[PDB]
């Protein structure tokens, strides 16, 4: 993975990402949702659990993106939490959330869910 | 029109 | 938030986060399961969405801890997606996704859901 | 179980389901939101999977609820997923999905997630 | 909607549900994992919101299967939420929840979330 | 003002 | 070797 | 005895 993982991934909506695994775990990247413009980049951080497989797995990562930038504040982050498969076509399958800040009366419906495939093309 | 989404 | 953020967290199950808010939305710390010991800290780092609020909102955020360090890889990652709300009895509020790297055939069921609310005291 | 489960539950928000257990896994009855009138009543159906247990594990069940009745049509649907614990406190723990009818624009925003904690009283 | 939900759906696995949906919101039908014997046929309930639509939304529905039959007892059920979305290529996307009955201390992990799309094809 | 809330 | 997986 | 429960 690591090797693997750095790069570009883009996923069935339009959006891409672009990220870093270092060394020891960590992932570093943006994440930019559409137009092509800087308003559309937001920060992303998270982690991956590197491990000798001797099995075909996939390496088990997350991260998060919160929805602010210089030029939007949408008061909410999602993670997204999954694991990447290399190879030919190499992907990376996950889950998400999407939780939004509300006031305590709206807390029972303030988290989204959904899914993402991404892949290098 | 949550930046998550298509477009912005 | 970000102060109100920056601190020591507890769970209902006994796991202990220690967490710092920086200026720029950034979350950094530790996740510590039990015992009480070097064993059981696994690094975490995440983003929170820092918002002027005007009428009680919880302040949205999400972290990731990979499930390795030097005595334990369980070849997994953990996000947890929620908000903070501050006050008397501040608690922050999430739902999380434990995802276990798995062959392709086992990837349906590599995706466990839950929440936890974690509190200061 | 079955015997256990039927009966009238009760979860943190204020609302209160009444269910039967049918013998071979049915599960019917109604859930009503709040207020005590006949509109806030929706039908319920779901099942349970009874079985021989010889360690105190819980027993797995999952209902639906579609948000329309005489007086209200909200164009969505809620189902529960968890298991059933008997005894001196009895509990039904859950995890539910609510999905609204979205456009397919919209779809990737049309399920909340969340928990409920149903008791006897 | 109704008419169009009524009838076989497949979904990327291999498996099958065949489902007719009544006049006042059920679903009832069957589901069945895979071989095709009856050894995978499970019962399944649930029910879908029927609305007057001027736009192009999916119709919100729901069903539980709970994994026993006579062959099985999997100690556990699955609950799919989601929309149904008519024309040349209806499908009906979902989010599914399945737990499994566990112990107390277990309870933790005894919930795994997915997804699944359904076509007729 | 969702059914599934309080109130309504 | 769960009833939701294939095959079984 | 994964690492996100009690004890471990």
């Amino acid at each position: 993975a690591e090797a693997g993982i750095t790069g570009t991934w883009y996923n069935q909506l339009g959006s891409t990402f672009i990220v870093t695994a270092g060394a020891d775990g960590a992932l570093t990247g943006t994440y930019e949702s559409a137009v092509g413009n800087a308003e559309s980049r937001y920060v992303l951080t998270g982690r991956y659990d590197s491990a000798p497989a001797t099995d075909g797995s996939g390496t088990a990562l997350g991260w998060t993106v919160a929805w602010k930038n210089n030029y939007r504040n949408a008061h909410s982050a999602t993670t997204w939490s999954g694991q990447y498969v290399g190879g030919a076509e190499a992907r990376i399958n996950t889950q998400w959330l999407l939780t939004s800040g509300t006031t305590e009366a709206n807390a029972w419906k303030s988290t989204l869910v959904g899914h993402d495939t991404f892949t290098k093309v | 029109c949550h930046p998550q989404g298509p477009p912005c």
